[PDB]
């Protein structure tokens, strides 16, 4: 089947362009589809921005006139998105998505970009592990965390044993804060495994290039 | 443009249960070549919209046969013969029959199950954000059903809501359950200068509130 | 005649994707042409990136291999360049450049854009007046002056009288120190219209959207 | 890749004089079709590349019948009648028969002309610049010829080296003389030590130095 994927800057400063690109594979962008890229806003509303179809025709919503422009590399099987003087109000998740020019069928779409536009600065985010205490690591099961404080731009990602570890996971949404984002993470396993056997948090922040684990040990005697 | 319409705003249904969508839109959407280029999609949380219908009224590239599109002219109806766990998430339409296409504002199904205690879990500030020169006591309450609760926090008897951060996640599409985490930032002076900490959870699922604590020095 | 214009971001840093436009007036970008993307870095040393022609084909070198994309927009008639992972070394003038497919003929380029991949932040530039002293504004000639100190990154395009007063003015290649560059400016008049007549100093400085005048008024008594 | 050696590296020409420079290729240029696409490219101080000769031997569009270019194989050759100021710059000869196509090393060619003694002008910092806690004391030298030439400043009599810098100008395309500013930079402190400020210049056009200079307390 047909699979796209966007990738991009996740900050961009206000009045400069937004570049983005989407890769496809299983499909040949020449045949077919009608290649687009659709945004969607904090409160979940969506906009149709435009979109190339396989013979290289272009179309766009009017509400970005003249700041605008998608193209294609067919070497590459790529097509791309062009947003100039870009404002804040830009902020918002880019997905790029193929439908059926005839039929409007089998639509495809990628994961999303995320897309800031601030004057801020990107600041890397600081991993404080969360170990329980000597009242819950006697009985039932335990709960181990992670903390994220301070970073900017969104987003992160996070995992458990480099991505091992997925079920009883709940990585729960940053807020924003000081113009910092603070995110937690708790994982749940049997009270009988942990400290046996390690448990890390990965956390990954790309607009800083940053990666670290934070292994959870136990609070006192170790 | 043309402006597409979505109702219920929201919409609570039953596990095994049908459900029912309306998307009207402000212009016909048959074109001059007998065709209705109306789509549904689904988007789950923390996905990307999903294809469901196409043409209006039928049936997706590899979609279950429980969705069923219907309608014509400017009014467009969805339904699910009977809703599943991973059938949570928001609902849209899209029209692409009038330059410029349109969506509608979304429709989101929430998924009915029986009521679930939260699994509440406090956490001290770590030593290493504590030489930092900063303190959070993080407190957890997962896996809960329905999605309203309430959750207080106290230092050494007394309320605190100053200085506290929530975050909720959607429901979840496996057992349609909701977590959160509740979050209490403090200058490392005012954490050290207090012994008991406390996190208050109230829900439906017992009139008695789930308490969870500590002080420090212990463990 | 044809004739082509670049537009794109003066500073770009490290790992990020360098993204340029090439605007195309007095000819379609669908007839004829081969539309180019050459740069030259700081040794004057040429470098051939790529091209599409009319017809939408493209050639690009294998020194970029995997990092360079070239598309068009015929609706705009422009196209463009897209370099991903950008190092230091990519900094240079970036041209565009049409040229007959056929022989190779009738070559237009357009004005180049300076292209600077670092690290270091945009700096607004401090601009100072320089004016004589008494010794020389008694004799045949007068010479003032402009000095344009600490700012990054390169360029300002400085003019006198908003561009008005073009004879007799000498700009000088910006040097850099501290990794901030100084300019300085000077204009010859004769030694009989000024002060009568005011002399302003226009600096701009695109990078930080700066834009200072500075009237060149006499030193002591005025 | 096919490789293009330009020789000689710079070259020195009276107004009125003829040119030649050369352009010798790794491989032959010639291809199938009996075409030799080889271009030859002039690049005046400041503008961008410009064309001259294409197909290896035949003007380019609206070029001045004063360029003529020939050879074929390897070894290629511009030649220009007769100097003119213009035609400073540095000339490139570009290949495009094989892939990947590329460009010589360029040739700069200086124009000669009669010498010219420098204008020279000196300015003590400005106001602005002092309250800010720096000082710099510019000099300018402007159109003059030959190129070479040394410039001295002296505080209260003594050389001063160091915290001093040059910029010159490309050869000036319309009466082909050369630029110069020479900028001496102090601490406001260091500066308001002194008295005497001179800026010596020395050129072939006067056995004794230009000489000017302002101390501070006057105008
Ligand atoms: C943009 Si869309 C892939 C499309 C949009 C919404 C629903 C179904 C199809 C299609 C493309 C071809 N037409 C002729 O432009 C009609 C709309
Ligand atoms: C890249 Si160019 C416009 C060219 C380059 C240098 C000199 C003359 C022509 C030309 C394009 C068509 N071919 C067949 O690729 C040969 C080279």
């Amino acid at each position: 089947r047909v699979q796209l994927q966007q990738s991009g800057p996740g900050l961009v400063k206000p009045s400069q362009s937004l570049s983005l690109t989407c890769t496809v594979t299983g499909y040949s962008i020449t045949s077919d589809f009608a290649w687009n890229w659709i945004r969607q806003f904090p409160g979940n509303k969506l906009e149709w921005m435009g979109y190339i179809n396989y013979s290289g025709f272009t179309s766009h919503n009017p509400s970005l006139k003249s700041r605008i422009s998608i193209t294609r590399d067919t070497s590459k099987n790529q097509f791309f998105l062009q947003l100039n003087s870009v404002t804040t109000e830009d902020t918002a998740t880019y997905y790029c998505a193929g439908l059926l020019w005839y039929d409007g069928g089998a639509g495809s779409w990628g994961q999303g970009t995320l897309v800031t536009v601030s004057a801020a600065k990107t600041t890397a985010p600081s991993v404080y592990p969360l170990a329980p205490v000597c009242g819950d690591t006697t009985g039932s099961s335990v709960t181990l965390g992670c903390l994220v404080k301070g970073y900017f731009p969104e987003p992160v990602t996070l995992t458990w044993n480099s991505g091992s570890l997925s079920s009883g996971v709940h990585t729960f949404p940053a807020v924003l804060q000081s113009d910092l984002y603070t995110l937690s993470s708790s994982v749940t396993v049997t009270s009988s495994t942990w400290p046996s056997q390690s448990i890390t948090c990965n956390v990954a922040h790309p607009a800083s290039s940053t990666k670290v684990d934070k292994k959870i040990e136990p609070r006192g005697p170790t | 443009d043309v402006v597409m319409t979505q109702s219920p705003k929201t919409i609570s249904v039953t596990i095994g249960q049908p459900a029912s969508i309306s998307c009207k839109s402000s212009q016909r959407l048959l074109n001059s070549n007998g065709k209705t280029f109306l789509n549904w999609l689904l988007q789950r949380p923390g996905q990307s919209p999903k294809r469901l219908i196409y043409l209006g009224t039928k049936l997706d590239s590899g979609v279950p046969d429980r969705f069923t599109g219907s309608g014509s002219g400017t009014d467009f109806t969805l339904k699910i013969s009977r809703v599943e766990a991973e059938d949570l998430g928001v609902y849209y339409c899209w029209q692409g029959t009038h330059f410029p296409y349109t969506f509608g504002g979304g429709t989101k199904l929430e998924i009915k199950r029986a009521d679930a205690a939260p699994t509440v879990s406090i956490f001290p500030p770590s030593s290493e954000q504590l030489t930092s020169g900063g303190a959070s006591v993080v407190c957890f309450l997962n896996n809960f059903y329905p999605k309203d609760i309430n959750v207080k926090w106290k230092i050494d008897g007394s309320e605190r809501q100053n200085g506290v951060l929530n975050s909720w996640t959607d429901q979840d599409s496996k057992d349609s359950t909701y977590s959160m985490s509740s979050t209490l930032t403090l200058t490392k002076d005012e954490y050290e200068r207090h012994n008991s900490y406390t996190c208050e959870a109230t829900h439906k699922t017992s009139t008695s509130p789930i308490v969870k604590s500590f002080n420090r020095n212990e463990c």
